[PDB]
């Protein structure tokens, strides 16, 4: 919705420069109406911060009420633990290459989770 | 005296306006350029930064030290549809030449309004205002009372002793201390 | 509430003189301007003009001269001269009738504007696309990835001697 | 070299941005306007003023409601300490 | 007309290798 929205925020500032240039030229019963406003806005601010809620504490429940497949805080952490220490370069973390008594030749390590559409998938790290 | 001060005040804020409105416009058409990876936050900060600033400005000049609307009346300089070319260049955005059967649907400033009727019309359809401003007031007091508690409640353990790290490495050669 | 209307002046105004606008408003046949106004008395008695701004009435007055136009109808009513009691517009200056208020409600409109269209823009924007915990959590090939050797990379060295033995030709023709 | 510094400083910049906009809804603490004291128009003006909450209310709440989660998970990333410095069990 | 240079630059094979 961009050109939806640049069409939007023309016509406001058209209107406003329109009102202020019109300013500019001529300075030289139970209604409730506060009422419903503040109940409007009470109700508007409500289903913001349950939209935010549901965004936040019911797509990312997934692995707290059972753990399935999960990159995120799961599987990391896990190979982390098992094989290696953390590392930058720029996500590069303990390569395997035998540098702790080698010394024959070095070898850096490009490993990086990736992204998939499938069911119980890991981040799949990349001789060869 | 406060007239003079009250109109400087109003020109220094349409120009700032005018401003503030052209970088929104310079920054909404290098959004469609490059209309990928166009995150929310953004679009949320520029839409933020762009009604904001001219909204305070717009309320600070109209709530703000002026006079009883009874007296000043409303009259503007001439009504005149003629074309010049010294006088387009003296509205700043609109109004550069006027047309001749644009007087039915332009004149009411372009009328963006159309939900004031319909709620007018559905606040009449509930035709007691005394519980809910007390009901009102409450929650206003007690939101003062909370923020007033927040804004009063807002307002290295060291393991490298010079002294003993000196004693320790005198006692390592001087006897001093040491024996 | 004499600002619901939204007539204009486009038959009843044929002319834009200084008699024209008092035997056009005098004369309201069938819409020309409130009907309720001082008309009857003014012609009450006779033709005059001391109940129509002179005298003490409640009267559509001229309150500044606007040949140009329209003078500002304006309903005068003080015991003193040098005064007007403002309350609303009746008059055709500008092609509407607001409530001659200041740059109070002209400001307040700009904002109802702009806010409505912020509104827009924001209802437009949000069930485009969002972000969620997981990226691209949804359905529950090679052009980026640019394989570098850097070992055998001489070669391009050695692409810098095949235009030298041979250029290519310039075609200008996308027959 | 000390890049955790610029790290805590961006986590303490999230927590006070976070605390300043649910610190940001009590605007009308003030009064709830029970009257209505609009000198310069009532109709768009004084009534509006809850009305335009889109770009006064509903403006500082959607990023007010977003920080959070993402300051979160941008520290659990960022910082995903696994430091425990002896690997306890690890070596066991 | 589709060029009318000396174009040797746009592959560019990038290193992001360091260590």
């Amino acid at each position: 919705w961009p050109w939806d929205s640049v069409r939007n925020n023309l016509r406001s500032a058209l209107t406003e420069m329109c009102v202020l240039y019109d300013v500019l030229s001529i300075v030289r019963s139970p209604q409730t109406l506060q009422l419903i406003s503040k109940k409007k806005s009470l109700a508007g601010a409500a289903q913001i911060l349950l939209k935010g809620a549901e965004r936040l504490t019911k797509s990312v429940a997934e692995n707290q009420e059972n753990k399935l497949q999960r990159d995120f805080n799961s599987e990391l952490l896990r190979l982390r633990q098992h094989w290696k220490l953390r590392k930058v370069g720029d996500k590069i973390l303990g390569d395997l290459s035998y540098r702790s008594a080698g010394s024959l030749f070095p070898h850096h390590g490009t490993f990086e989770v990736i992204k998939n559409t499938d069911i119980d998938l890991d981040k799949k790290i990349p001789l060869e | 005296r406060e007239e003079k001060q009250l109109e400087a005040s109003l020109d220094a804020l349409l120009n700032q306006v005018a401003d503030l409105k052209n970088s929104l416009g310079s920054f909404i058409y290098k959004l469609e350029n490059e209309y990928d990876r166009l995150t929310w936050p953004s679009v949320l900060d520029s839409f933020a930064l762009l009604s904001g600033q001219l909204n305070t400005l717009n309320k600070v000049l109209k709530h703000e030290k002026t006079p009883l609307f009874r007296n000043q009346v409303i009259i503007p300089l001439v009504l005149s549809p003629d074309r010049d070319e010294d006088l387009m260049r003296q509205t700043e955005g609109r109004v550069p030449v006027f047309s001749h059967e644009v007087v039915p649907d332009h004149l009411r400033t372009k009328p963006d309004p159309e939900v004031e009727e319909q709620e007018k019309q559905l606040t009449t359809d509930a035709a007691g205002a005394d519980a809910a401003q007390k009901q009102i007031q409450s929650l206003n007091k007690m939101c003062s009372n909370l923020l007033e508690k927040i804004s009063k409640e807002e307002r290295n353990k060291q393991t490298f002793n010079p002294g003993d790290t000196n004693a320790l490495v005198a006692a390592v050669a001087f006897g001093k201390g040491l024996s | 509430n004499l600002l619901g209307i939204s007539w204009v002046d486009s038959s009843w105004i044929p002319i834009l003189n200084s008699g024209s606008v008092l035997d056009y408003f005098s004369e309201r046949s069938n819409p020309f301007y409130d009907r309720t106004c001082n008309n009857e008395v003014v012609k009450m008695q006779r033709l005059t003009l001391e109940h129509l701004n002179q005298m003490v009435g409640i009267e559509y007055i001229l309150l500044h001269a606007q040949e140009p136009i329209l003078f500002i109808i304006r309903k005068q009513q003080r015991q003193s001269p040098a005064q007007v009691i403002p309350l609303a517009d009746y008059y055709i200056i500008a092609g509407v009738i607001y409530q001659a208020p200041d740059l109070g409600s002209v400001i307040n409109s700009r904002v109802l504007t702009a806010v409505h269209g912020i509104q827009s823009a924001f209802d437009e924007a949000m069930s485009y696309c969002r972000y969620h915990p997981s990226k691209g959590y949804w359905w529950h090939k090679r052009k980026e990835e640019p394989s570098s050797i850097f070992q055998r990379q001489r070669v391009d060295a050695l692409l810098i001697d095949l235009r030298q033995k041979f250029p290519p030709r310039f075609v200008q023709q996308k027959s | 070299q000390s890049k955790e510094t610029l790290l805590q400083s961006y986590n303490k910049r999230l927590k006070d941005d976070i605390k300043s906009i649910m610190d940001n809804f009590t605007e009308i603490i003030k009064t709830a306007k029970i009257e209505d004291e609009t000198q310069v128009s009532r109709a768009t003006q004084g009534e509006q003023d809850n009305y335009e909450m889109h770009v006064r209310a509903a403006n500082i709440v959607r990023a007010g409601e977003s920080l959070m989660k993402l300051v979160s998970d941008l520290k659990q990333f960022l910082i995903l300490n696994d430091f425990p410095s002896v690997n306890e069990a690890i070596d066991q | 007309p589709k060029k009318k240079d000396v174009e040797f630059l746009p592959p560019q094979l990038p290193n992001d290798k360091f260590k």
